[PDB]
């Protein structure tokens, strides 16, 4: 009897949307309302990445664009290697009917020996995205790399430092100056590859996939603006993994259509009782008060 | 018995065949190589052509540190 619920904060009361729209911020309060109007009204553009220190706001990057960067990536042939293969070994394959493509696919060793596939990292170059998602799929890690004039050194932050499956992970370019791959000697867990400690080793801070939408909610009294921006809570959705998902894209798609069912009126409805909070935004000397949506999830929606 | 097979022979190889193996399994060397999958919101996100596509600016959801310190109160 109410499609969203509080995961927390249900010790308050309930407050009008018009004795919130008069107070004073910052404050949280407890509120029902329906959802009147949303944007996007093209879901598709709602995933984006969140630089969790310095606040950046930016797009996913377009798949195509990520196909033309390896297409581009294969080219000459690499650096070899040297006395440098004590963290991972190597195999060269060398391609017929390609422009002499020669991707250089490097294992790196756990303690020196070398482990399964389910287990073990992956250092790809010259791979094209396609070549690259099936080996996702089967590798249990893979970071895309490029012969430097030393030592493999990371590609342009534009294409992910790592690849686990579904989840392309990405360092924000303002904030993480790069360390070279021969830093991952340094990681004291060399069988769990927890992308947190593959960016820590190469000195990357990543980028957080987060849904960024804005409501218009309507309780009766008054219709209120609030933010929504979360990564794996609200929809139980995870964004790191839904723009690589059918069934996941697909899931946000009719829980957005419960909550607004676009052919009928206002009055079929279900509530969607949030927790907000208010705060002070300022753009010079103008000073707005906006709500962000916290501590709130869809209920028996799978 | 290749269960006991893989027992009595050198691990480093195993491991060693079995990786460069699955690995070739993924490459597409012969000629051109394929084209990636798309998923539909993937599709559509390289026609969306138009307007400027829905984006908040972060000054609206980065909450200050001044008024973040009054929201853990009571
Ligand atoms: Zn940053």
């Amino acid at each position: 009897l109410s499609a969203t619920i509080l995961t927390d904060h249900q010790y308050l009361e309930r407050t009008p949307l018009c004795a919130i729209l008069k107070q004073k911020a910052p404050q949280q309060y407890r509120i029902r309302a329906k959802l009147r109007s949303y944007k996007p009204r093209r879901l598709f553009q709602s995933v984006k990445l969140h630089c969790p220190k310095c606040h950046l706001l930016q797009e996913v990057p377009h798949e195509g664009d990520l196909d033309i960067i390896f297409q581009d990536g294969a080219t000459k042939t690499p650096d070899v290697k040297l006395q440098n293969t004590s963290l991972y070994d190597s195999k060269i394959w060398t391609t017929k009917n390609q422009k002499g493509r020669k991707v250089a696919v490097h294992f790196v060793k756990n303690n020196g020996i070398l482990p399964l596939s389910n287990e073990c990292l992956l250092l790809i170059e010259g791979g094209t995205l396609s070549e690259i998602c099936k080996l996702s799929n089967k590798f249990n890690s893979v970071i895309p790399v490029r012969s430097g004039h030393e030592d493999l050194e990371l590609l342009d932050l534009s294409a992910p430092f790592l690849i686990q499956g579904t989840i392309h992970h990405y360092g924000c370019k303002q904030c993480s100056s790069l360390r070279s791959i021969q830093n991952l000697n340094s990681l004291v867990d060399k069988t769990s590859w927890i992308p947190s400690s593959v960016a820590e080793a190469l000195g990357i801070v990543p980028l957080q996939y987060v849904f960024v939408m804005t409501f218009t909610l309507d309780d009766g009294t008054g219709v209120l603006e609030a933010y929504l921006m979360d990564s794996d809570k609200f929809f139980q959705i995870p964004a790191s993994e839904v723009l690589m998902d059918d069934d996941l894209q697909k899931s946000v798609d009719m829980i957005m259509d419960m909550f607004c069912p676009p052919g009928i009126k206002i009055d079929a409805y279900p509530w969607l009782e949030c927790f907000i909070k208010s705060y002070n935004v300022t753009n010079g000397t103008d000073n707005q008060i906006c709500y962000q949506i916290f501590d709130t999830t869809v209920a028996e929606d799978v | 018995s290749l269960s006991q097979l893989l027992d009595e022979m050198r691990e480093d190889q195993e491991h060693q065949g079995a990786l460069v193996c699955l690995a070739e399994s993924c490459l597409t060397l012969e000629g051109p190589c394929t084209a990636p999958p798309v998923t539909h919101w993937a599709a559509s996100r390289c026609k969306a052509t138009g307007e400027a596509v829905y984006t908040v600016p972060s000054s609206m959801l980065c909450i200050s540190e001044n008024d973040q310190l009054i929201l853990s109160s009571l």
